[PDB]
Parts: C-alpha cells; structure tokens; sequence
C-alpha cells in the first residue's frame, strides 16, 4: 500500500537512515487531515447499497447499448456480476479514505486493469460514468462535511484519471 | 508491506466487507495516541549510538568468547558487522513502531535470516541475549525509566507503548536463535 | 578564407571546442566512478575472485574485443535510442545517489557518468544477473521468467536490435558462452559471507528501483532475490 | 562607419574622407576580431549557416552578368 | 536536501506518479509544526552569538588537554578557529529548524566530517562534548516555548548519533 | 531538489547569515495559506488526464501538420510519446507549484530538453502551445473560472497562486525555445 | 572538383595505373550522347522557375499545416526562405547532370545539410515532399513525359538520363534525413 | 529582441487570434503603471558606476580568495574585467526593466554565458553573490529604502517593479548556475 505511513519508511529505508524530523511530521499531517478524511468513511460504509444502486444503471442510462446482445449487459446475472464492479470500487474508496493515501485502490483495483478490459470486450469508458456519477450527485454539506466532500471527490477523479 | 491503518484495511479485505463503526475504535484512538506515538519515535532516535553500544559490550560481558580466537568479535571486520546489524534491527523496529506494526520485520530482518546465520557460523546463544537487554534499554527511553539519562516529555502514561515494542523484540529473537 | 562548403581544400576547425571539452569531462569522471566501484572488489591487495578475464589464454583478450566492440554499439545507437539512453539513465542515478543533492547534481550535467554509476553501483553490491546463482529451481523459474521480459526488448518489434548481439566476428560467441559459464560457476563457488550479502543487497535494490511502494513486488522481491537481481534497466535492451 | 562613429567629430571626419572610413571599418574589424579570417565555428551546423551567407558574398564577387570581377582574384 | 517536501517529491517521482492525496497531506504536517520551530529559529538567531561563548569553553571544560603543544589546538587563533567551528553547526541547525528536515546537515556537516577530522586530529568524541553541552542546557519554558525543546533537542543528538 | 524553504537557505548560505526575524517573513507569510496551495493544486492532479487530451488534440486541431504523413504525430508510437511527456510536464510543473520553488524544473525535465528536441525533429513552434495550453487550463482550474468543471473551495483569493504555475509553464516554454 | 571526367582519374590514381582503353569505353560512350545530356540539361533550366513553385505549392496542398501557425512555411519570410531554397536543390542537380557525378552535389550543398536542418527546427520529413515532387518532374522533362508542356526534341531513348537525375534526387533526401 | 508589448503579440500570433480585450488588460495598465517605471530605471541608471563598485567590493571582503596571487581578481588587468562584466549585467538589467521583458537579457548576455565562465575559469558561486548584491541594491534603489542615499520621488507603492527586477537578477542567477 502507498500511504502517508508506508511513504516516510521507504524513503528512510533507501537512505538506510533512522526515521528523522522530517519523516516525524509527515504523520502530523495524518493528525488534522484525518478528522475529515474519516468523516466521509463510515458515510459510504453505512450506506454503500444505496450508492451502488442508483449510480450503477447510470452506467447503463448513458449506455443503454449494452442490452443488445453480444454486449456485456445481456443477461440478469451479467448485470448482477455489474453491479459487483462498482461495488468492489466503493469498497476501494472506502479502503482508501481510512488508510490515507492511494494503496488500496493502486494495488487490488487500477494495476491489471487496463489488461483484462480490452480482452474481455468491458468498455472502461462504461465505467468510468459510474464513477463520476457519483461525484457531480454529491452535495458539500448534505451528504457529508466541507472538507470531507472535498477529500471523498479527491480519491474519485484519481480513478477518473486512472482509467482514463 | 503493511502498516496499522492498512492491516482494518486487509482484515476487512478478508471478508470483503467495509470499514465501519465496528473497526474505527481501534483507529479513531490511533489519531488520539498519534501524539504519545511521534514522541516515542523522537525519544529513541535520540540515543541509537549507545544504545547498540550498551547491547553488543553488554554481550561482552557475559560472553568473552567471541573475544577468544575463533568467535565472531576476534576479527575488527566482524565486530563491525555486529554493530552495524545492531542498529539495523534497531531501525526496522523504529519502523515499526512508526507504522504500528511489525510488518516491515517478517520480509526485510526475519526472512532468510535463519538460513543467513548458519552459513555464517553464527553462535544461536548470542542472539537472544543482545536483544533481550537492548529491550530492557528500548522501554527504558520510552517510559522515561533510564536511570543515567532523562529527558522532557508530556505526562501520561505510556505502557502501551512500551507493550508494543515488548511484542517486536521476541519476535525477532526467536526463529534465529 | 571562407568556409569548407565551397571552394576550399582541407577541413578546418580543428580546436578542442565547448562539447568536445564536455565530452573529455565526462570521460574523465567515468574513469573515476569505475576506479571508486572497483575499489569495493579489490579493497585488499589481491584481485577478487570476480575480477577475473576468463580461463583459456586467447579467451581473456577476447574479453576486451568483445567489450570494445560493445562499447562501439552504445555508439552506434540511433538518435531515439540514444535520448531515451539519456534520461533513463538520469532517472536511476537518482535512485542510486539517493539521498545527497551533491551527487544528484553531478549526474545531470555529465552523460557518461549516468552510465558508469548505475553499470558499477550493480556491480558494488552485486545485484548484476551474472553474479547470482538460485539456490534451486524454485528460485530458478522465478529468475527465469523475469530476464525473458527483459529480453523482449532485445527484440522490439520482433526482429533484433544490435545491443543484445553477442558475436561481432567469425567464431566469437563461443568464447562468450564459457566466459559465462564460468562466472556461474564461480558465483556458486564463491564464498559464503558474500553470498548472504548479495541477496539482501539485491532484494534491496528491486525495493527501491523498480518496485516503488508496491507490496506485492516487494514480496516477490524478498522471497526471490535472484529474480530481482535480474531486474534492470530497460535502456540495456538485451 | 557613421553607426560606428561615437562623437559627431568622428562622424565628420567620415563623411569628409571616404578613404578614412574604409580604414576605420578595417580599424574596427582588427581590434575586435569579427573578420572571417578568424571566424571558427563551433559546430558543423554552424559553419554550414557561414556558408550559406559567404555564397551570397562571392556573388558580389561577380558582376550581374556571371563574369568575374577583379575585386575577387 | 532532505525536507518534508522534498522527501514525498522524490518518493513520487520514483515511480514516476502524480501528487496523490497522501502527497497533499504530509505538507499539512509541514505547517502546524512548521510553526513551533519558526520561533526556535529567529530567538537562535537573535541569541547566536552567547551559545558559542557558553559551548566554545564547554569543549575546553573538561578537555583542557587541547590547549598543550604537540596538539591540534596549541596556540590562540586555533582556539579562534575553534570558536568558528562550531558556529557553523550552530548555524546548520538554525537552517533544519526552517527546512524541518536535516537537508542542510547530512551534506553540508556530516558528509565528509569522519574523514577531515580523522586526517587533520580534530577528536570527535571531544568535539561531540560541545554540542551535548546545549542539550541540556535547554530551560523549555525561559528559552523557548514547550514543543520547540523537543525537536531543537532533537536535532541536537541527531549530531550527537551522527558523528559517534 | 530544493523549495521555498530551502531557496531563503542557500541564499543565506552564500552570506553564511542566521535567518532571523527579517527575512522569515516571506515565509511566515507562506506557511499562512498552506492550505490554499493544497487547495490549488488538488484542482491540476484531479484533472491530470484530462488537461493533456485537451492540450495534445488542442495542438493537433489549430496545428494540422503533425497528423500529416511523416509528420511528427502520425505514427502511432509517437502520438503515444506526445502523451506521455504531456503528463511528464504536468507533473512537474505540479511538483513545482507543490513545493513552491521551480528547483525541481531545470534539473529533472528542462535539462537538455532543449536539444533533445531539437535532435528529435520535434517542432518546438507547436509544443510551446501544447505548453501554453496548460497555461490557460491551469490558471482556470485555479481561480475556479474553468467552463466545464468546478470545485469546491472556501472564498477568497488565488491570483497570487495563479501568477505561481504561469511563471512556471513559461520556465518550460523559454527552456525549450 | 571530381567531374565524370575526373571520377576516373582518381580512381587509377588510388593505384598510379595509366588510364587506358578499356577505362575509357565507359568515357567514350559518355562523350557520345553528351549532344542527349545537354537536350536533358536543357529541359530543366528551361522550366526552373515554375518546377520549385510545382513542388513547394505541391508540399503545401499535401500538408495544410506548414502554413499554418507553428507550422515551418508559416510567415511570408519562411516560405520566401523555402522558395529560396526550393530552386538550390534544383540549381545543384542540374550541376551534377552537366557534370555526370554527383560529387558537386554532396560537398557544395549537403556537407551539413543534416544538421542544418536539425538545428534549425526545419522538418525532415516535408524536404523529402518537397524534393521527391522535384524528382518526378526531372524524369517528366528528360523522357518529354509533361502533361501539361512538352518540349520539341530529336527521336531517340533517353532512359538513361531519367535514371541518373532520379539518381541525384535520393542523395539529397537520404542526407537531409 | 522582444518588449513587453511584443510578448503577448507572439503569444497571440501562435494562435493567431487578433488582439482582444482581454489580453490587453495586462497592457492597458502598463501604460498607466509604466509612468513609475521610467522612475525606477532613472534611480538605477544615475547609480550605475557606483553599484558595480558596491558589489565587487562586497565580493572582495566576503570571498578574499580572488585577491590571492594567481586568484581570478588578481592583476589589474583581471579586476578591470570584473567591473566590465558587473556593468555589462547592470546594462542589461537596466535594459529589461525598460522594456518589462527579460527577452533583451537572455539572449544577448546570458545565452551562452554559463559555458564561458567555465572556459574562463570564472568561479560561479562568487559571481552569484557579486550579482545578488546588485539584487540587494535594485530592490532598495526602487522602493527608496537605500540607506545612505534617498531620491525624490512621488508618493505611492513600487512593490511590482521591485518584484520585476527582483525576478531579473535571479535570472543571471539562473543563468550562471
Ligand atoms: C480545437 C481546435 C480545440 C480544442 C480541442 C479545444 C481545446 C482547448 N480548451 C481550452 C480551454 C480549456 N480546456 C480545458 C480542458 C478540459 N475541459 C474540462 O473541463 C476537462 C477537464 C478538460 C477536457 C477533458 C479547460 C478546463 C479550459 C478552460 C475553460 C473551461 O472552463 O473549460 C483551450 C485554450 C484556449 C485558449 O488558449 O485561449 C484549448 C485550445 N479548443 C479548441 O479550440
Ligand atoms: C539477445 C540478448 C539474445 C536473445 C533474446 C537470445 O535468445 N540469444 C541472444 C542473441 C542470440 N544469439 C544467438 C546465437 C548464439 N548465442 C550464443 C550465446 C550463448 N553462449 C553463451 O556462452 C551464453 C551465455 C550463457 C549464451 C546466451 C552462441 C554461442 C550462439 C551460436 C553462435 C554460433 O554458433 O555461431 C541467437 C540465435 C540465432 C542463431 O542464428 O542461432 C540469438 C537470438
Ligand atoms: C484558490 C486556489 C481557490 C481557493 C483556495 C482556498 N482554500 C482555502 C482553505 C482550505 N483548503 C483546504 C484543503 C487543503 N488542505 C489540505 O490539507 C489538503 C489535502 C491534504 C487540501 C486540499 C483546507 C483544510 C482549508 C482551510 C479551511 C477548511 O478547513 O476548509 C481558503 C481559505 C483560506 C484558509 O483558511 O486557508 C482559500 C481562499 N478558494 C478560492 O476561492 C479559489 C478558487
Ligand atoms: C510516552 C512514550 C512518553 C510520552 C508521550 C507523550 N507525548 C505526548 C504529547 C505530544 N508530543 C508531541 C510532539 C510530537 N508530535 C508531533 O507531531 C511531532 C513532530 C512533528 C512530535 C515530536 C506533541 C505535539 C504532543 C501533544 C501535546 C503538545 O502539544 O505538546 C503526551 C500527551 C498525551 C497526548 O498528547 O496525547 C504523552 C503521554 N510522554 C512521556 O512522558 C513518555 C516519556
Ligand atoms: C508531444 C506533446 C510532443 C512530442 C513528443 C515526442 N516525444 C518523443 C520522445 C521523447 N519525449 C521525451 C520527453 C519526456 N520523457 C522524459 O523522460 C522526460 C524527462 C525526464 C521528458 C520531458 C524524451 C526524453 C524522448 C526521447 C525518449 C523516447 O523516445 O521515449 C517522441 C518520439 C519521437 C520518435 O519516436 O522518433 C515524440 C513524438 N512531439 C510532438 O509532436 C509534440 C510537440
Ligand atoms: C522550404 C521548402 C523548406 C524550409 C526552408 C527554410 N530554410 C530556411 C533557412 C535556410 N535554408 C537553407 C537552405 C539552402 N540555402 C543555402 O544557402 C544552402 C547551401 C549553400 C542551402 C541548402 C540554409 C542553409 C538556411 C539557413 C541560412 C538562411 O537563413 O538562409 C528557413 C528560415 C527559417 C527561419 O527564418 O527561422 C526556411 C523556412 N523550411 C521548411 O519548412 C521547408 C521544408
Ligand atoms: C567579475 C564580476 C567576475 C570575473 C570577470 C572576468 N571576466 C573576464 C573575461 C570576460 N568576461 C566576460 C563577460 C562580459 N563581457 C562581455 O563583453 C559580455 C557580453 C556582451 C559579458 C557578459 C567575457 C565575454 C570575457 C572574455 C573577454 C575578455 O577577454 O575580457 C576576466 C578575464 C579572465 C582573464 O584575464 O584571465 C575576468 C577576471 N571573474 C571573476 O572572478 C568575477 C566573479
Ligand atoms: C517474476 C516476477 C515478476 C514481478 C515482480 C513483476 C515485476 C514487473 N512488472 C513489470 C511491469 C509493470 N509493473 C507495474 C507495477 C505495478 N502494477 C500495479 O498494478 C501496481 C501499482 C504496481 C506493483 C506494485 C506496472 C504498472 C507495469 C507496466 C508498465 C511497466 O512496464 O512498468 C515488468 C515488465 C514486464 C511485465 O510487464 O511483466 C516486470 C518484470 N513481473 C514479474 O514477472
Ligand atoms: C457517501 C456519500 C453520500 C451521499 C451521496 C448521500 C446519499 C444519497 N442521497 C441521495 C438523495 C438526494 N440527494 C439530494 C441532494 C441533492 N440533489 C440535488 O439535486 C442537489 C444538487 C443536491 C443538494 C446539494 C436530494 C435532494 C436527494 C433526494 C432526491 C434523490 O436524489 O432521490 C442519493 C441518491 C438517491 C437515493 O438513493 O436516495 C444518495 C446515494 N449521503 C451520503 O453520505
Ligand atoms: C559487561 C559490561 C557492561 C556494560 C557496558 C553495561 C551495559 C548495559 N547497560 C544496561 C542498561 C541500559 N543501558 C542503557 C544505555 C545507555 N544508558 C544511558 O543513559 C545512555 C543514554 C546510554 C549509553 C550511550 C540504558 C538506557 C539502560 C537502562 C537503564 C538506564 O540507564 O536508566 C544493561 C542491562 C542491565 C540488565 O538488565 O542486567 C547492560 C548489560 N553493563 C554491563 O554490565
Ligand atoms: C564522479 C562523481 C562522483 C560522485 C557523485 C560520488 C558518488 C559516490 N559516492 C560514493 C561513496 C560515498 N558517498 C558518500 C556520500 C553520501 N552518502 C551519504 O549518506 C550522504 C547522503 C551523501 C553525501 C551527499 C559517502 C558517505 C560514501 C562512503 C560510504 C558510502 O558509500 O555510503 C561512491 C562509491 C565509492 C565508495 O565506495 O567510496 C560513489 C560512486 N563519487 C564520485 O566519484
Ligand atoms: C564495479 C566493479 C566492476 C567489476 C569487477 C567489473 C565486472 C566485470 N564485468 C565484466 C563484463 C560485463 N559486465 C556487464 C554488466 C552487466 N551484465 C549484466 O547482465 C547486467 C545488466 C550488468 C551488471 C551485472 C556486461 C554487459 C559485460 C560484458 C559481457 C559479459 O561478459 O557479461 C567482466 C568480464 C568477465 C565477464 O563477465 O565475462 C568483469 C570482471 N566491472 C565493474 O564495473
Ligand atoms: C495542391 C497542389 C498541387 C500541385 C502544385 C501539384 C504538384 C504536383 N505536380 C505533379 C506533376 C508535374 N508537375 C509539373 C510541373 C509543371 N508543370 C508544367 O507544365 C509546368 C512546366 C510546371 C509548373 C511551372 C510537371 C511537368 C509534372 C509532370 C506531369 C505533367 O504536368 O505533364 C505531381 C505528381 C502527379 C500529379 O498528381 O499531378 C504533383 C503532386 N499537384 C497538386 O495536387
Ligand atoms: C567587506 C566589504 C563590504 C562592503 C563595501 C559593503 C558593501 C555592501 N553594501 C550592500 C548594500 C547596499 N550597497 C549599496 C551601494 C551603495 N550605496 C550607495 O548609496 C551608493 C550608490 C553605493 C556605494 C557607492 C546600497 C544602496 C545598499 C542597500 C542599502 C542602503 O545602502 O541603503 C551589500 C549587500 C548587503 C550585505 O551583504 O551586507 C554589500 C555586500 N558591505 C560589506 O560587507
């Protein structure tokens, strides 16, 4: 995992030195930042099955293509393996808001994705409207905290940028 | 790797759940004991230099036999490398009491390391020793209980912090002895 | 006199101009990095067990015929090759000379000095592919697998570039068979202080250069370091 | 010579005696040496751009029917 | 030089990556404490002048060998020159308490110093007497504020665990 | 590399002068909207990919001749390089605007850019406004007058912060000039 | 200057041999359809001026970008500087037909043309568009094979002559490459 | 050379767009703002000779090493050349400050200035200090807070063109690294 953590202890590792001041106060920066980037964590962890289900036939509204057949919205049990994907994400989201950098996310959602969509015929242009559904819907301070709309929109646009 | 906040993370990777109220106690008192956690980090970057010093002379002096020709202190070579693996288990503890968890032990000091010391001639009995007394000179700087140096802190109490180095020590002294 | 292009005799401007002086500069600090690299293999007064030439008398002038002509090939790389030869080897001196801004400064001015560092700095440590020996076919599939994709740019495009070839002349490769099979051997016969100290530099160097805070490239690093000591840079084509 | 010339003095001097002023041109042209006779490009693609105005010279080195002056001989 | 920023700038550009989030928040680290040792900084700057005359004879306090003839600081404008030594480590880390890493030391006063002091018999494990001497000569809340002592102190013995 | 911070250093160095109370106030000034240049520069990372689709297409589309036969963006491969140093500049400008200062510029990406360029066949004419594009979309995404996007920000101003990438995109159009 | 007279002569002069009648029977035939090389010669200084306006204005319809901004022909001096440059080439070549070698052609006008071009931002790969049109229109006017102005001329083969000035043509464009 | 107003006439000839009214509000009060610019130049230009002479003997007395025998200050004949080259930067400066633009200073100066003063021998971590002295100066010159001389002046804020010159000096500065 890349974190705020696993960052400083690299970088004393390849220096082969103690962990200095300067390393010190990288975890200062998980003291002020971490009150509002766990604010939005248990946000989406209380309520992940109503996000997973009005933004994922959002995927399907601005695609409604797939229902043709030789697509990959042709049968129920396709859909259902659909809606899975997106929250498989949330749930990386999720992992990524309570770890504090990018690691859940880089290493179990975006490295080998850009392999296994091009051969199985997934179009990634499909899911990336799902995802930004998700970030143009949520209001500042209805959904969550100033800040924490701020940082929950910050890790979604970076999976925005990863796929595309 | 893995750290404090990534190990909630893979524990709930491991049912394919989320983080909710359920995990977060252990981690909303992280933050909380974050500053009791930079001031233990301070207090033993401080000190490193005795600290081995006070560990391998400390072996001396229960055991002269690597002082004796044919040990592993006969040669300035090899005395070397004593206190240079000295502080470097020293430091990948210091790791990991940054990180909040041992995790950085089991693939950069405790992998290989047993099949390391037998093609060394390493002596097992050494190795206990030397990380036993330097754990009785770890807590002593994090408890502020070390009776020739003192230093100023903030108050509280601190033995949860010294339970979590005491939990990394006999980790690493026991698969190489 | 006016100039070469018309009417004229001889070629002129024979002075030692600002790139020729900044080539002699960068010369002269190759043949300084590769005297400070060589001083951790002979650090006594004898010559190591991994300085050696080869076995057969016309084999070990072989050695510098062969790597005078290779020399002559990292010369005779196209000018794409020659750019992405510059700032690849910019960018793993940087990660070599990690934490001195000193020495990071000193790589960006000189060329040649990016290639002498990070070709010594793996010999320094040993994290070459040469110098490792996997202690079983466990680790040896492990370093197999990885060199196969190293060697996929020693063919880009399916047909070959001229920094994998090993055979210049008539009758040439076959020295360069032996010359490695020694070296595995001597790798597997050298000692066994040195050898502990080659995998945990080397599991070391794959951390550091090419995993970058992955996990999962850090663990297959530090189960097989032979594999990570295969891992290089990918200016080297072969 | 006369956006050579500092002073109006030496401007006047100029415009008096036209043999003066293709001496001060050949003072000027000594003193800082921007002749071609001590022209040293650095490069290959530097003497290629000297060349390609020296053609232009020898052109004024002919007259504008294609026969040789005597200035170039 | 080896800062805050500077480490997490290096760290991402090993990869090759963007600025992540966990890049955003070890800078916010980089400010409230940036503060407590921005007041240990000018108050050393304004008082340079009596700390070397407190740690030049502190040196010479219980090393009064270094004063015999046959040594390296025999006569008056070595003990000068010996004034000036330390005001330039007491001027690198006055430079640590702006940069909040030990960029300015690791370079510029460790880098070097095994070996100068080695060949011209200038002893290290006497000169380090001086340095520890303002260790505790530190009176937390008369010098300076509380969480200033306990990052000057600290880069203090980082000099002390560097040069022995 | 260096910073802000350490650009009042080296400055101090060369006078071997304590930074005292004076000069400090450049920076006691800086670290006082730290977050406003969190909050600038989270506005380029989070559209990253983007701005360089909108820069390189917008190069191609006023600057024809590089989709041409033979041109410099016909070749599949090269389009593929085009993009991949449109997102190495992007970096690093944003690395620049991170750390305040544009040490990290003329070492890493200007240096000998210029005539690897020129050595190349690149046409520098057209990659300054692929360049000057990212001007454009940089100090929109800053001041929040971008046309298609905005975020949300706490009000006040940023045209000391948008005065800071455009010095630092014509750094890199007068390097490789 | 090495002529086709004088081709020959430095290559008996590698070995200090007389020239003899076997050498000369390539000289002979030379000398006996020069009344040809001075028909074909004729044909393109005849027709010069509107061949580099055939071929420039042939480069610009292929390639809209190069009047286009950043484009290399873009302003009225450039493409008055191209133009310039359009009719060397052709002045060169008709050098090297009259003279039968093109040892004129490599050191008075590509000795360096590769790195003018490279240093200027010149762009190889519209020259070679700008000369091989000029290489269609030689082999036009040597075989009397012009669709839109043929010339009045003796009967006989020519096919020999269309092969040697499309035989000067690739010099110039795998130099300047 | 370019000025500042030919500065956004080739920004706006890239894309050849015509002049609008949105660029030419950074030129719209340059007019009205460059009344205080004539002030500036005109308190740097009637200082000129004795600034030179404040930096280099401010050079003298901080490095001592120039004045060695065989040092790069050593003969009359070298300090000569040591005040040429700190009025030439002065003249050159004076010139960008003029025309708002540091186009006139990096191309007939600096272009071409690093590699020199290696081929000399000049020592560059000298020179920085000789010309950050003429920092020192042209930002008190400016803004009047010159601690020996003060000039009339109308009352009013110059911290922009103390900012521009300040963004000049750096950039031999730059130049010289
Ligand atoms: C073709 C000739 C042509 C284009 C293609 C297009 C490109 C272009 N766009 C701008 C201005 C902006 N570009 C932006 C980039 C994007 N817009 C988005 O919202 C996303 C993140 C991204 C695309 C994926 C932005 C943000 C701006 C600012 C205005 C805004 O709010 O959108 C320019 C610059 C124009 C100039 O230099 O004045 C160009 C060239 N324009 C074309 O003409
Ligand atoms: C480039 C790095 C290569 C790849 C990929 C590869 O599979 N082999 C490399 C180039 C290459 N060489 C040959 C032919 C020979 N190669 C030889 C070298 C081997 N001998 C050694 O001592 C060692 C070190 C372990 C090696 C690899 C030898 C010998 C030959 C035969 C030469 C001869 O007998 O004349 C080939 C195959 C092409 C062919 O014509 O055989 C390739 C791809
Ligand atoms: C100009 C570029 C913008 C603008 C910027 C402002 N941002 C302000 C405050 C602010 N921003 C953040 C988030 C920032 N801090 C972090 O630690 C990280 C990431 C790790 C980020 C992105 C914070 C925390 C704050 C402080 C207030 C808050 O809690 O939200 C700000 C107010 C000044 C200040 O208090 O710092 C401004 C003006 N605002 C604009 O209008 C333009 C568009
Ligand atoms: C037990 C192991 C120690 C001890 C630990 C405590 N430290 C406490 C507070 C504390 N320490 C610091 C500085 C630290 N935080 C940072 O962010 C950085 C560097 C960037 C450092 C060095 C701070 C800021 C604080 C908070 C209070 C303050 O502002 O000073 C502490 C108090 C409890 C708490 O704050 O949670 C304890 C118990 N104290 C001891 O006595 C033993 C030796
Ligand atoms: C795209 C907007 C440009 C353009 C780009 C091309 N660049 C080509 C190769 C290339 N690009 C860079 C830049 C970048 N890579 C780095 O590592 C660094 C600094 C650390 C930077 C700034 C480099 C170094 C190279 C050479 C190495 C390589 O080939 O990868 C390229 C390919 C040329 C070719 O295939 O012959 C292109 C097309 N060209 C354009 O038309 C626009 C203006
Ligand atoms: C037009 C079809 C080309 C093109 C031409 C340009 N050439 C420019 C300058 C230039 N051209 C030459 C060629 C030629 N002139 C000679 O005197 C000789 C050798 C005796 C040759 C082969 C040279 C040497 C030069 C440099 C010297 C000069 O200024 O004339 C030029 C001007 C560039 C500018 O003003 O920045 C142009 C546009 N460029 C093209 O894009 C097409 C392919
Ligand atoms: C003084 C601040 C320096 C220093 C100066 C020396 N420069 C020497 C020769 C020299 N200097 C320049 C720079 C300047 N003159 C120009 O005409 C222009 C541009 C129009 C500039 C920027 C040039 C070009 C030259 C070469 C010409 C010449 O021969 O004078 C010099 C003489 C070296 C010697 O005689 O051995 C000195 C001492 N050197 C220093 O140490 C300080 C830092
Ligand atoms: C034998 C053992 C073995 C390994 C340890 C890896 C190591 C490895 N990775 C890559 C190749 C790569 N490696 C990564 C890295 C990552 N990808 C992610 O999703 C993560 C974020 C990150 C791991 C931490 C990426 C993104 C590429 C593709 C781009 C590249 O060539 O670097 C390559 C080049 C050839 C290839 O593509 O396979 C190699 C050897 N591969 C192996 O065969
Ligand atoms: C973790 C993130 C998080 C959230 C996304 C919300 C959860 C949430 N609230 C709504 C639901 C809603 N959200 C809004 C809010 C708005 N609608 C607008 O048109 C305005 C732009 C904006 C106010 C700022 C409204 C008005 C509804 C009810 C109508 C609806 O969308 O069904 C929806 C979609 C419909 C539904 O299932 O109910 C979701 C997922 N709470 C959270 O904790
Ligand atoms: C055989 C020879 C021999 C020695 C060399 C010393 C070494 C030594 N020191 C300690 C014990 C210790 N050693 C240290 C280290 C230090 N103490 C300080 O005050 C400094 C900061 C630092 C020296 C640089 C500390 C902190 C303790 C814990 C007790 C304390 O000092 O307060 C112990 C463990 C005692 C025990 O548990 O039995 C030993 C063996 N003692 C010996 O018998
Ligand atoms: C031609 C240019 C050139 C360079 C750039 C340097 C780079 C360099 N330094 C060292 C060797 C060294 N380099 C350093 C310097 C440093 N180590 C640190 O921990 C600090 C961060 C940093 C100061 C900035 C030290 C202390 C050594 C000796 C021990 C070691 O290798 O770490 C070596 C190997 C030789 C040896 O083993 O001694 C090389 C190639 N040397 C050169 O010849
Ligand atoms: C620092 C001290 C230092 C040394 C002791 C020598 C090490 C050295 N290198 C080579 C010779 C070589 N060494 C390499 C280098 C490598 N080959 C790879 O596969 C890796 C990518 C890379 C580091 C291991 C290459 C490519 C050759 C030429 C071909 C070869 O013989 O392997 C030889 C000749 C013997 C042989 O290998 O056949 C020796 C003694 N060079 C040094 O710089
Ligand atoms: C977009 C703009 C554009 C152009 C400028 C031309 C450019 C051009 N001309 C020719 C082809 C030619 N060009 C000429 C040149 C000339 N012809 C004459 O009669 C004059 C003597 C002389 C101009 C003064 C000649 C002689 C040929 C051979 C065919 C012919 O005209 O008989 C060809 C190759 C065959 C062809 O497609 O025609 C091309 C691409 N074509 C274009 O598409
Ligand atoms: C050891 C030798 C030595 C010197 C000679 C002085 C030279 C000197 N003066 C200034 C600083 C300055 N120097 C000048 C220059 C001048 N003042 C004027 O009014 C005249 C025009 C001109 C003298 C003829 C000015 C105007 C300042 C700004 C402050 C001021 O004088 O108001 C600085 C930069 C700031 C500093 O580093 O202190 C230096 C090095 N200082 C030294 O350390």
């Amino acid at each position: 995992m890349k974190s705020v953590i696993t960052t400083v202890v690299s970088a004393a590792d390849a220096a082969g030195r103690f962990p200095s001041n300067s390393d010190l106060e990288s975890i200062q920066g998980n003291i002020q930042r971490s009150a509002a980037r766990l604010e939005a964590a248990e946000k989406l962890a209380g309520n992940h099955e109503a996000v997973v289900k009005e933004a994922g036939d959002a995927c399907f509204a601005k695609y409604a293509y797939l229902k043709n057949p030789g697509e990959a919205g042709e049968n129920q049990e396709k859909i259902n393996k659909c809606y899975r994907d997106v929250d498989h994400y949330m749930r990386l989201v999720n992992y990524c808001l309570v770890v504090g950098g990018t690691g859940p996310l880089d290493e179990w959602g975006i490295a080998g994705a850009r392999e296994v969509y091009r051969t199985l015929n997934l179009p990634t242009s499909a899911y990336v409207a799902s995802i930004a559904y998700t970030r143009d819907r949520l209001c500042v301070p209805r959904d969550m905290s100033a800040q924490a709309g701020v940082e929950f929109s910050a890790y979604l646009d970076y999976l925005i940028n990863a796929l595309s | 790797m893995l750290d404090a906040f990534s190990r909630v993370v893979v524990n709930s990777d491991a049912k394919a759940a989320y983080v909710g109220g359920s995990d977060l106690q252990a981690l909303k008192s992280f933050i909380a004991d974050g500053n009791k956690r930079l001031d233990a980090v301070n207090s033993i970057v401080s000190n490193a230099s005795c600290m081995v010093s006070d560990a391998v002379s400390g072996m001396i002096c229960e055991n002269p036999g690597l002082i004796s020709p044919g040990g592993n202190c006969y040669t300035n070579r090899r005395m070397a490398a004593c206190l240079r693996d000295g502080e470097i288990i020293l430091r990948y503890v210091s790791y990991a009491l940054l990180a909040g968890d041992a995790s950085v032990l089991e693939d950069r000091c405790l992998n290989g390391l047993k099949e390391t010391y037998i093609a060394l001639g390493v002596p097992t009995n050494s190795s206990i020793r030397a990380v036993s007394i330097m754990k009785a000179q770890a807590v002593a700087f994090i408890t502020n209980t070390a009776t020739e140096r003192k230093m100023s802190f903030a108050a509280g109490d601190c033995t949860s912090l010294a339970s979590e180095v005491a939990s990394y020590f006999d980790r690493v002294g026991a698969a190489i002895s | 006199q006016t100039g070469l292009v018309n009417s004229k005799f001889s070629a002129r401007m024979a002075k030692k101009t600002a790139k020729q002086t900044k080539n002699k500069v960068d010369e002269y600090m190759a043949r300084s990095v590769q005297r400070q690299y060589k001083q951790a293999a002979v650090a006594t007064g004898v010559y190591g067990t991994q300085c050696t030439e080869g076995t057969v008398k016309g084999a070990a002038e072989a050695s510098r015929s062969a790597a005078l002509s290779r020399q002559f090939r990292i010369k005779q790389r196209s000018a794409f090759s020659k750019a992405h030869d510059l700032f690849e080897f910019r960018k793993h001196a940087i990660i070599a000379a990690a934490g001195c801004s000193y020495e990071e400064k000193m790589v960006t001015r000189f060329p040649k000095l990016a290639a002498a560092m990070v070709l010594g700095q793996t010999e320094m440590m040993r994290t070459c592919s040469r110098y490792v020996v996997p202690e079983s076919v466990e680790e040896e599939y492990m370093a197999a697998s990885v060199d196969k994709q190293m060697k996929r740019r020693g063919a880009p495009g399916g047909v070959y570039s001229l920094s994998c070839a090993e055979g210049v002349a008539k009758g040439q490769a076959e020295i360069a068979r032996v010359s490695a099979l020694g070296a595995a051997y001597r790798a597997a016969s050298k000692s066994a202080s040195a050898v502990t100290a080659e995998r945990y530099n080397s599991m070391a160097y794959g951390r550091v250069h090419f995993a970058h805070g992955c996990s999962y490239e850090e663990q297959q690093f530090n189960k097989y370091p032979a594999a990570a000591a295969a891992m290089r840079s990918d200016s080297y084509g072969y | 010579a006369l956006i050579l010339a500092q002073n109006d003095h030496q401007e006047k001097q100029y415009i008096k005696y036209p043999k003066l002023a293709a001496a001060a041109l050949m003072a000027s042209t000594e003193v800082t040496r921007a002749c071609q006779r001590y022209a040293v490009p650095e490069s290959i693609e530097e003497e290629f751009l000297a060349a390609s105005v020296d053609k232009v010279n020898k052109m004024r080195g002919t007259t504008a029917s294609g026969v040789y002056k005597s200035s170039c001989v």
